[PDB]
């Protein structure tokens, strides 16, 4: 449906983000993501009004870009943070339906990584880790338990495994599993899925 | 100094200018015949590290009206959107053909809008500085006219416009017939456009096109274009 | 009323029905329920009949400003993206427009699915319809990238006539295309009470 | 510079690529003679050569020049001591 | 001098109190095309001239359409009258739409003549240059009004407009009493006289440029166009 | 917009000589006789007559604005132009563009009159709806008395018979003795084809077998 | 508060040759229980062989057809050319488009000649939209009659041994046949029935009155 | 719950002799889904000046740079010091352009004043009425239990070390409170010689 | 109407004789029991000829007279010489009018000029302008009917309309209403305007009332 999760290895973060590409009330094909790649340094995943999601999306794109070339400069993934609440937080008041919820997984260069958490009462939280959507229930008693601060990048693969077989076990939704990404200073890579 | 002004004359100022700066640039020809309207132009060009490929001054409004313009250039580039649209307008409207004299009247109605004073509504200063031979093939069959500067409209079906005018339809008169072959034709505009040049004769610097019923605008390429300086 | 598209070996089938309007059972068709877009682009019916009908000719007109000013074809993917911009200002104004334009252009194949709340979304099989459901059981079997064109037409054709007894909206004939690089061809109009 | 940077984020946004040299060029040009045409304005009057490439090879040079005009070359040189 | 003094203000006023701006006007009527206007007063009838600039031309127009009870004939040039003709169309079609009647020429041709009448008298607008013949088949009959860009109205049984307005006028003058209310054909054959009278007569008469336009009894907005004239001739 | 101040019952018909005109003469709020002998008749020009029923203040609004109609222009502005079925027309826009706004008027009028030659009776309403016909009545009279005045204005040589008054007067009176939401006065117009011609103050006439099986008092 | 829909509408039905059409129409207009009027019809004719008419509220069908032959002059003073069948068509469809926020409406018909020597017709929704049709009943009755009109006009069904191809006469016939038939059905078919008759010569009018009860 | 409550919240100033105190919680979660027990809802604007705010968290976000804007650029064109009154009004006239919209907001002011040496507490309303507070101020959705708490456990002269208890133990008791489960909490003890910042020790779940 | 409602009853008449009108009205306002205003006035100056009785709600007829007054003040000072006929009833309609239904004001305007004599008009709440031979006015009028039927009396005194009023007020209030105190009242003639003052106690057992006037 709508769920994201993520983990903040101190080495790389790893994105679990939704899959659609034929979703009415049934399964026949899934492959699309409502992500956007925000640059190389910084990418955001996002849920929630299918519409809204990538309108929203590309008037942020478009305007960090634009800072990039003029300044010759890139911003903080953390200066972009308040920036995108800033837009968001005066949309909720007026008459246009901008309430969707964010997660912002950046990588600094020179202070390491960081990862944010935007609600729908428009909040801007960093966390080691958190989730949202269905996912959250599973994962996150997982994440609590499995993960101790600054953890290997060994041990990530492994817990991001245990939450599909969770998924699998318990049994939720109608479509299986999750699309993971990984972003790295390095840029970003993929983690194959089942 | 008013450029409101009507002028003690009561011949506006502005207008009269307009012609002598059409003096100056190049030649246009249009003849248009029983059956087909044939416009012919010189593009010109001057350098070798030049690319006039790139290059044009006549242009297909739409695939059954065709115009020439010849004047200060860049004048004619903003005349052209306005019309291409208003034409598209009547597609979506009526999904139906509108006739090459309808087209040329919407035009001239933007002619007017020169001063700030209270004849004209104020968006710009001056007028259009160009000249435009409207072609179209319709029910009223091919049909050539003559935009005049002057915001007005005139019928044609032989017609220069350029430097050379004064002589060119001196030249055009002799030539012209109310029935000639269409063939025969494009042969007899290439001596008028022969005569009032000093560059050379080639296909990079003169660029024909025609209007046919059977086949509709259509832009003459150089191979073509080579072809038609072979036989005279 | 169910329409659907599938891509493969070449081109693109795009199926729909129609049938003569007065809330009973008849078996004359009347009209389109497809739009052409252009005559290279195809557009299906699947919202309201006006919204369509005036929605989709306007982004034909601007598609024939742009071919005219740059001197070039449009994309199938900037004329989904264009589409999708103007039904997003529909968007708190109620209304309903759900359209598959499909296409087959240089960069290829292409069918977007597009709904009533402006989401635009690129795939390769949709079927949209009530019938919609039905109809996919029959294209799923069938669905291949290896399979040709003559079987195709039949493919789509079964998977129409299983949506007759479903709903009493769709059937009385379903209209076939092939989509060609040279513009589609049509596969005819063949009508629904036969076999 | 400005209103080419947000141009060719408008046309990115759109068209989902990046255009070509020639269609940025003319947006400039436009405003150009718009200004000598228009009430109550005037051209900075500059002129510009305007250069790059596409997905293609092919290099391109465009000319630009306030009299609201563009053009191809194949060399240019433009400033003082021109000839 | 002050030549450039009394352009620059619209808003003249000399010590002889005249305003250079109608007289301008004036010159730019008589710049024009040769039209004459004449009523029994139960069938008008305008001659009116049709030249073309030059052998490969073909003559434009100079008698517009403007209802199928009421028209003009133009008389300058052909820019401005497009942008007028377009506020009387609309103004006859609120009168169809609202009221459902006609309207009198009369009560219309006066609010135009307002709404010009005010910007001359303040900044900006310049003279438009055209006079017109103004004909039309009310409810008390044809009437005939001269309109002018110095927003003189005046109703005539007959007038012109074209450079030797004068000469023609002279032989209405004569003919005057033979109009009477009757006959067709005998007014358009004082018109083809006295339209050679407005030329230089230097120039033989023509089918080609004359144009002949009748209202009448019965009639409404009818154009005889070229070879159509020699029927009637 | 919503009644306040409200009049019922405006009848009317065509005849050969002219139209026919009664109305009662009360203002009612709700059935408080706030006001008892009050016009509902604005002649317009001195060749056409209004009556109106509906809102009064809405009534006193209009007539203003047909009394502009008349002192502009160089001649009379109801003189020379504006023919009744100008008048009706002018009238039925004026509803039409209130209805569009949905802030509406409530009254419905009836514009009656000679043109030149031909009787002029014409129908408005707070719908809209717009047509001649010879016979008219308003209200509650709509509903009662238009079936009692149709035998008579439905049968074409009938009519030519006589002048039409004498209907009138008895359908009031039927009228009056059924509803007590209606007054005893009543003030009846004949518009001729030459003039204008309107008699006050009557009450309706005590019949003979009728005034025993019923009265027109509480 | 006070309505923004009120109904009004009659019955009509037009019938399409292939050089002749008729569009015929009761006079009686009623709404419920309470008649509005005993005469006139909503089929009018606009003129040069086009006949509309307007089904659904008698406010809004005057003020469509004035409004309407407004933009036909207006076109011819332009430039001389006229709309064709079509083009009224489209015309109609940008008004209701518009309407579609206004609260009252109407279903639309047009009918007229074609240069191509036969019928059009088209047909409009109450949104908007435009359809090709053979015949068209319109209104209240519409509904029950249509089936059996389709059929015996028609022969275009899967449920006719036969066809037969129009004839004006016939047309004629059937036509005063069903609104006889479709009175004492309905309580908005009745008085008199006005008959549009458009032929390449010119319009006819016929009218024939019916039963009442 | 409320426009104000899906995130909870209480903030706390004492006032002591030649001295002040604020303490406050820290808490952020969705709605009551805890994610993390910290976010501050205190700014301060120099030093000794205390801004506590208590709506919702993105009011609260956006209302703090506002002030921010508003004080350095009035700081600027005085070119002198602000001072806690200053601040105070400030607030008001921004509380009052709120009033129409769902931003509501309690303010509190705590500082103590060392260019004039006097403590200074005030609290405000969310309609924009200022009201000068005396020696406790209350601000949360508790504040009707913590207004009983105050009442009762202050006495009227104090020094830094009892202040330290009192407010505690007040912190103590608001905690359980909560519904919420706004765990953590800080203290600033404040003196015109020296700020304190404590994070106190409390319940975990 | 802003922000009240009465429920109480009115009585308010301005009677029409010879040398000029004479008004009479009741004091004091009341919603409900507890008494929302103490004895006030109503009969107001906003000319010395020209007095009006407001009623319904306090505020809105407030604002309304007020408004009149800046009017005809301007519009005294140039033209010269007021009279109440169609000179005043039209301005307190418009506002009625455009204020529409949100606006609750019962008023008679009575005045005196030797230009026509005396009149009297009546805004209802649709804003109706009536001229009157006299009116009644008020909720307490329906109280007050049964008496002006009953009695038939014509012919004015100053002395004969002041016991007529006197007696209809004073019952009207009595049976229903929470309305009472002090009836006060002006005469206005060519003398000038004399006014009138009846304490609550010294204006019951009257008798008489008019119903042709003549």
């Amino acid at each position: 449906m709508e769920y994201l999760i993520g983990i903040q290895g101190p080495d790389y973060v790893l994105v679990a983000s939704d899959r659609v590409a034929a979703s009415n009330i049934v399964q026949m094909k899934d492959d699309h993501d409502k992500m956007f790649k925000m640059s190389e340094k910084i990418l955001l995943l996002c849920v929630g009004e299918a519409g809204d999601t990538v309108q929203f999306a590309e008037y942020i794109q478009k305007n960090v870009q634009l800072y990039k070339m003029r300044n010759g400069y890139e911003l903080s993934p953390t200066a972009a943070a308040n920036f995108t609440r800033r837009n968001l937080a005066d949309c909720l008041r007026s008459r246009t339906p901008y309430h969707v919820n964010l997660l912002l997984a950046g990588y600094d260069e020179h202070e390491g990584p960081a990862l944010y958490y935007m609600d729908y009462l428009a909040a801007l939280a960093k966390a080691p880790f958190a989730a949202h959507g269905y996912g959250a229930f599973l994962t996150l008693s997982i994440l609590d338990r499995y993960y101790t601060p600054t953890i290997s990048r060994e041990r990530a693969v492994e817990l991001l495994r245990k939450c599909l077989e969770e998924l699998q076990k318990r049994f939720i939704l109608n479509l299986p599993t999750f699309s993971v990404r990984i972003i790295d200073k390095n840029g970003i890579h993929d983690l194959d899925n089942i | 100094r008013g450029v409101n002004t009507f002028s003690p004359e009561g011949r506006l100022f502005q207008v009269e200018y307009a012609i002598e700066a059409i003096k100056l640039g190049s030649t246009a020809i249009g003849i248009q015949t029983s059956e087909g309207v044939c416009l012919a132009v010189e593009k010109r060009i001057t350098s070798p590290l030049m690319e006039p490929s790139s290059i044009e001054k006549i242009v297909e409004i739409d695939a059954h009206i065709g115009c020439a313009m010849s004047g200060l250039i860049a004048d004619a580039k903003t005349l052209i959107d306005k019309a291409r649209v208003e034409t598209q307008n009547h597609w979506f409207t009526y999904n139906e053909t509108m006739t090459v004299e309808s087209v040329t009247q919407a035009v001239s109605n933007l002619a007017l809008q020169f001063g700030e004073e209270d004849a004209d509504p104020g968006a710009m200063s001056r007028p259009f500085g160009v000249a435009l031979l409207f072609g179209g093939v319709d029910e009223k069959g091919p049909q050539l006219f003559h935009m005049d500067p002057s915001g007005t409209f005139v019928q044609c079906d032989a017609r220069a416009i350029g430097s050379a005018s004064e002589g060119a339809q001196s030249s055009l008169q002799e030539v012209y017939h109310k029935s000639m072959t269409l063939k025969e034709a494009i042969k007899s505009s290439l001596i008028i456009l022969k005569q009032v040049m000093e560059e050379k004769l080639n296909a990079t610097n003169i660029e024909l096109a025609t209007v046919q019923p059977g086949q509709n605008f259509h832009m003459f390429t150089k191979e073509e274009l080579e072809e038609v300086i072979k036989d005279i | 009323t169910t329409t659907l598209a599938f891509k493969f070996r070449h081109g693109v089938i795009v199926a729909a029905d129609s049938r003569a309007t007065a809330g009973a059972y008849i078996a004359s068709q009347t009209v389109k329920k497809v739009i052409e877009i252009n005559p290279y682009l195809l557009g299906t019916m699947a919202g309201g009949a006006a919204d369509c009908s005036f929605w989709e000719r306007l982004l034909a007109r601007q598609c024939r400003i742009y071919e005219l000013r740059n001197k070039e074809r449009i994309s199938v993917a900037a004329a989904s993206k264009l589409l999708a911009n103007m039904v997003y200002q529909y968007k708190g104004m109620g209304l309903s427009m759900g359209t598959m334009i499909c296409g087959w252009d240089k960069r290829g194949p292409g069918l977007y699915y597009v709904d009533s709340e402006g989401n635009r979304i690129s795939g390769a099989t949709f079927s949209v319809g009530s019938g919609s459901v039905y109809a996919y059981g029959v294209m799923d079997r069938g669905y291949s990238y290896d399979l040709e064109v003559e079987q195709a037409y039949d493919l789509a054709r079964r998977a129409i006539y299983q949506a007759t007894y479903r709903d009493a909206y769709s059937g009385g004939a379903v209209n076939l295309y092939h989509v060609r690089e040279d513009g589609w061809i049509r596969v005819s109009s063949d009508n629904v009470a036969d076999l | 510079i400005n209103r080419a940077r947000v141009e060719c984020q408008s046309h990115r946004l759109t068209v989902e690529d990046p255009v070509t040299v020639e269609y940025i060029t003319r947006y400039i040009a436009s405003l150009k003679q718009r200004y000598t045409q228009s009430n109550g304005r005037r051209p900075f009057g500059i002129s510009a050569l305007i250069v790059g490439f596409d997905f293609d090879g092919t290099p391109r040079l465009y000319q630009t020049d306030p009299s609201g005009t563009y053009h191809a070359w194949k060399a240019n040189a433009i400033g003082r001591g021109a000839k | 001098m002050f030549r450039n003094q009394y352009d620059n203000d619209v808003t003249v006023w000399s010590p002889q109190g005249r305003i250079h701006q109608i007289e301008y006007a004036m010159e730019a009527v008589k710049q024009g095309s040769a039209t004459v206007g004449l009523k029994s007063k139960t069938h008008a009838v305008l001659v009116a001239l049709k030249r073309a600039q030059s052998e490969l031309a073909a003559h434009q127009k100079k008698i517009l359409h403007v209802d199928n009870h009421i028209g003009i004939s133009i008389a300058g040039l052909t820019a401005d009258a497009r942008l007028l003709c377009n506020f009387m169309r609309q103004e006859c079609l609120d009168s169809r739409f609202v009221f459902d009647r006609p309207l009198p020429v009369s009560r219309l041709v006066s609010l135009i003549g307002s709404k010009t009448q005010i910007p001359t008298q303040r900044y900006g607008r310049r003279p438009y240059g055209v006079g017109l013949l103004i004909a039309g088949y009310d409810d008390m009959g044809p009437h005939i009004f001269q309109t002018c860009p110095s927003a003189n109205y005046f109703d005539c049984r007959a007038m012109s407009i074209g450079a030797r307005s004068q000469s023609a006028r002279t032989y209405l003058e004569r003919h005057m009493s033979e109009f009477m209310e009757c006959n067709l054909n005998e007014l358009v054959k004082h018109g083809l006289r006295a339209l050679r009278e407005t030329l230089p007569a230097e120039q033989d008469l023509t089918t080609k440029n004359v144009s002949i336009g009748i209202v009448g009894k019965d009639l409404e907005f009818t154009i005889y166009d070229d070879d159509d004239v020699s029927p009637f001739l | 917009q919503n009644p306040m101040v409200t009049g019922t019952s405006v009848l009317g018909v065509k005849f050969e000589g002219g139209v026919v005109i009664a109305a009662d003469m009360l203002g009612s709020y709700g059935s408080l006789a706030r006001f008892r002998n009050i016009s509902r008749i604005m002649r317009v020009n001195n060749s056409t007559m209004l009556g109106a029923s509906g809102d009064y203040a809405d009534f006193q609004y209009l007539k203003q604005v047909l009394g502009q109609m008349v002192i502009d222009e160089e001649l009379l502005g109801d003189g020379h132009s504006y023919s009744p079925r100008a008048i009706h027309s002018w009238l039925t826009r004026a509803m039409y563009s209130r209805r569009s706004k949905m802030n509406p008027l409530w009254n419905t009028m009836v514009i009656g009159g000679y043109a030149d030659g031909e009787s002029f009776l014409g129908y408005v309403d707070m719908l809209g709806v717009a047509y001649e016909a010879p016979s008219l009545a308003t209200g509650y009279g709509a509903y009662l008395a238009q079936p009692l005045l149709r035998e008579v204005l439905e049968k074409q040589p009938v009519l030519s018979q006589t002048e039409a008054r004498d209907l009138v007067e008895r359908c009031m009176r039927v009228l009056y003795y059924r509803d007590a939401r209606s007054y005893n006065r009543f003030q009846i117009a004949t518009v001729t084809e030459k003039g204008v011609e309107i008699e006050g103050p009557l009450s309706t006439e005590t019949n003979w077998d009728i005034a025993h099986m019923i009265s027109g008092f509480e | 508060r006070f309505s923004p829909y009120v109904f009004n509408g009659g019955t009509i039905l037009a019938i399409a040759g292939e050089d002749f059409a008729i569009v015929a129409s009761d006079t009686r207009l009623s709404e419920g229980f309470s008649i509005h009027t005993r005469d006139s019809p909503k089929c009018y004719k606009l003129t040069d062989k086009t006949v509309i008419g307007c089904s659904g509220f008698h406010g809004d069908c005057l003020t469509l057809t004035k409004i309407i032959e407004a933009r036909l002059k207006m076109y011819k003073h332009s430039n001389n050319k006229a709309m064709t069948t079509g083009a009224i068509a489209a015309m109609l469809s940008t008004i209701l488009y518009s309407r579609r926020f206004f609260p009252y409406y109407v279903y639309n018909i047009i009918g007229g000649l074609d240069e191509e020597g036969k019928g059009a017709v088209y047909s409009f929704d109450p949104v908007g939209s435009y359809q090709r049709d053979s015949f068209k009943a319109g209104g209240s009755a519409s509904a029950m009659l249509q089936p059996l009109l389709d059929n015996q006009v028609g022969f275009k069904n899967m449920q006719n041994v036969e066809h037969v191809p129009l004839s004006l006469d016939r047309a004629m016939r059937l036509v005063k046949d069903v609104f006889i038939s479709a009175a004492e059905r309905d309580v908005y078919t009745g008085d008199a029935l006005r008959i549009c008759i458009v032929t390449k010569e010119g319009i006819r009018e016929e009218t024939v009155s019916l039963r009442k009860d | 719950m409320s426009i104000m409550s899906y995130n909870g919240g209480a903030v706390m100033a004492m006032k002591g002799k030649n001295c002040v105190a604020i303490a406050a919680d820290r808490r952020f979660g969705i709605q009551a889904q805890m994610v993390t027990t910290d976010f501050q809802k205190i700014f301060p604007m120099g030093d000794r000046l205390y801004i506590g705010l208590a709506g919702l968290a993105t009011d609260v976000q956006t209302v703090a740079q506002r002030l921010k804007f508003r004080l350095n650029l009035y700081e600027l064109k005085e070119g002198r010091q602000i001072k806690p009154y200053t601040l105070m009004s400030m607030v008001a006239n921004l509380l009052y352009e709120k009033r129409f919209g769902p931003y509501y907001t309690e303010p509190v002011i705590a500082g103590l004043d060392p260019k004039t040496f006097k403590p200074f507490i005030c609290s405000l309303d969310l309609i924009g009425c200022p009201m000068v507070t005396d020696d406790f101020v209350v601000s949360g959705t508790c504040a009707e239990q913590m207004y009983g708490m105050c009442e009762s456990l202050w006495e009227p002269n104090m020094d830094p070390d009892h202040l330290f208890e009192t407010i505690s133990q007040a912190m103590l008791n608001a905690v359980d409170r909560d519904a919420v489960s706004g765990m953590g909490v800080i203290v600033h003890i404040i003196e015109k010689d020296k700020i304190t910042t404590r994070t106190l020790k409390a319940r975990m779940d | 109407w802003e922000s009240r409602e009465v429920s109480t009853g009115t009585t308010i008449m301005a009677v029409q004789f010879d040398g000029g009108v004479v008004l009479g009205a009741d004091s004091r306002t009341t919603t409900g029991s507890y008494i929302a205003n103490r004895v006030t006035d109503k009969l107001t100056p906003i000319h010395d000829r020209i007095f009006c009785c407001r009623s319904g709600s306090a505020a809105d007829t407030q604002a309304v007279a007020d408004a009149v007054t800046y009017q005809l003040g301007f519009h005294s000072i140039e033209l010269n010489e007021p009279p109440l006929v169609h000179t005043a009833a039209s301005l307190f309609k418009e506002m009625c009018y455009r204020y529409r239904e949100d606006l609750m004001a019962g008023i008679i305007i009575a005045g005196w000029d030797p230009q026509e004599g005396g009149q009297v008009y009546s805004v209802p709440m649709g804003g109706m302008m009536v001229r009157q031979s006299f009116a009644i006015g008020g909720s307490g009028s329906s109280y007050i009917y049964g008496y002006v039927d009953a009695t038939y009396r014509e012919g004015m005194t100053k002395e004969e309309c002041l016991q007529f009023t006197a007696n209809a007020l004073a019952l009207a209030m009595e049976r229903d209403g929470s309305s009472g105190g002090v009836i006060r009242l002006a005469a206005i003639a060519e003398s000038g305007v004399e006014r009138q003052v009846l304490l609550g106690d010294q204006i019951p057992k009257f008798a008489v009332a008019t119903l042709p006037p003549a």
